[PDB]
């Protein structure tokens, strides 16, 4: 009875952490895409812009 | 206290330096690695617990 | 080369005109609308080359 | 020193870099709307003439 | 925090140098070969448990 | 080791050529529709005309 | 060589032309499209070779 | 009974493993093909691109 | 401020020198190269974005 | 700006020296040979995907 | 060379005017204002160019 009560508590917390890590890894990918896009956008706007020498 | 404040300024400068040295691409990915490396270890503890319950 | 570019773009505009009318006949409004936008875009490119020529 | 704090710090950085690129474009001389609206109106009347005939 | 951030930057940079140097087609090929080796080992293991069942 | 990273390298390398897919997508769809559609009609009218 | 490729496709076009008319001489419905499509593709290729030639 | 249900579960794991590896092999080869297609496209973009040697 | 003005004169002279050293034929073409080299990189970012959307 | 302009002049001149030294007929010939090699590699790749389909 | 830029700023001004009109004909009171302002700037420039010419 003690084992079952405790091992179930641990499963809820593991499940929450699994939701949490997977949230970060899917965000990691799309954020890297967003970052690369932003970097590239800035470089092209500066280069094709007539400002500066 | 001027000593501590000097130390604060030095730590702040070093903190800013290592923040500036970050590249989001590498670091964001590295952070995820750490999350997965930590999760594996917790899974192994839960693995043991389930076996003991059985 | 400018003469060739002009003619080629005009020909592409006509191909997309045909596609628009065929899409319209099939009953798909959206492809007809987009194809007419493509037709206009290629006409505009040809126009630019016309002036340049 | 936690993984999540590192993740949030880089996330905010990336979002700022997106915003910076956006702002840079607006300051440079935005041009991704004034043309779209024209194309839209022009293709609009083109669609009407095509549908009519 | 200073050295914890430093560690994250260093590991991120080292892993990027590894990512750069390797060619993922050769690694993917090698990986499929290794998965096929493991598959054969599991087939043998399965045969052994079937043999004991019999 | 990632099959996905192998895909991403390919996705990158096969992109400069400009593959937004505004062109190809539209084109093929309508083409196959009216193309094979016209082939059916033609074939069936020839089968019931030329005899 | 361009002449030869053009001619080869003309011959191949007749090979699929007879099969298309054959299905249509039996009052079949769903065979003709296959042979007709093949003939159509070959005559488009021959057209390109004609221009080239 | 214990050996049969054990072996059955292990056999199920073997089947799943083999199916996933078969998938991986299929995907690996189509990626090789798309990579080689991209390389070919690049060489045409080079030779038949802009100006140079 | 005479120091800064001396520096201005020197930079102006060097700017004029490197402008005079340009040959339109080479430089105009080189500029286009830079445009295409930049565009390739942006295409690769958009390539990733499209894949992520899918 | 001074050194940015300098870089553009230097790269333009270096590329012109390369353009001068090479003979585009030999390069065009070599290029067609390389395109033909790539074509064969794609043919083999196509055969492999057909084989897997089959 | 001065005459050239003069005559070209004139055409750009006419383009911006036409865009302002077209925007006002579609119910957009924001783009037309900026377009009129850009035309005014370019017409000032044309005036100065005319004087110096
Ligand atoms: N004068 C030139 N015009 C076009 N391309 C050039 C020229 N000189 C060299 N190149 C090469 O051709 C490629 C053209 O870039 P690319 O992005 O493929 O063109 P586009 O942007 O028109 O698709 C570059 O990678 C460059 O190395």
């Amino acid at each position: 009875a003690q084992q079952r009560t405790m091992s179930e508590n641990l499963r809820r917390n593991l499940a929450a952490l699994e939701a949490k890590i997977s949230e970060a890894k899917t965000k990691k990918n799309m954020l890297q895409a967003r970052a690369k896009a932003a970097k590239a956008n800035a470089e092209l706007q500066q280069t094709l812009g007539g400002l500066g020498t | 206290a001027l000593f501590d404040r000097l130390g604060r300024v030095v730590r702040a400068n070093l903190n800013d330096l290592v923040s500036k040295a970050e590249d989001p691409e590498k670091v964001l990915e590295q952070a995820v690695i750490d999350m997965q490396e930590d999760l594996v270890q917790l899974r192994q503890a839960v693995a043991r617990t389930i076996a003991e319950e059985k | 080369r400018t003469e060739q570019r002009l003619n080629q773009d005009t020909q592409e505009a006509k191909k997309w005109e045909d596609r628009a009318k065929l899409a319209l006949t099939n009953g798909e409004e959206n492809l007809a609308r987009e194809a007419l936008a493509r037709k206009k875009s290629l006409t505009d490119t040809a126009a630019a080359y016309q002036t340049q020529l | 020193s936690s993984a999540t704090s590192a993740f949030e710090r880089m996330e905010n950085k990336v979002l700022d870099m997106e915003a910076t690129s956006q702002a840079a474009g607006e300051l440079a001389g935005f041009g991704i709307e004034n043309q779209f609206a024209q194309l839209e109106a022009s293709s609009g009347v083109e669609d009407e003439l095509a549908a009519l005939k």
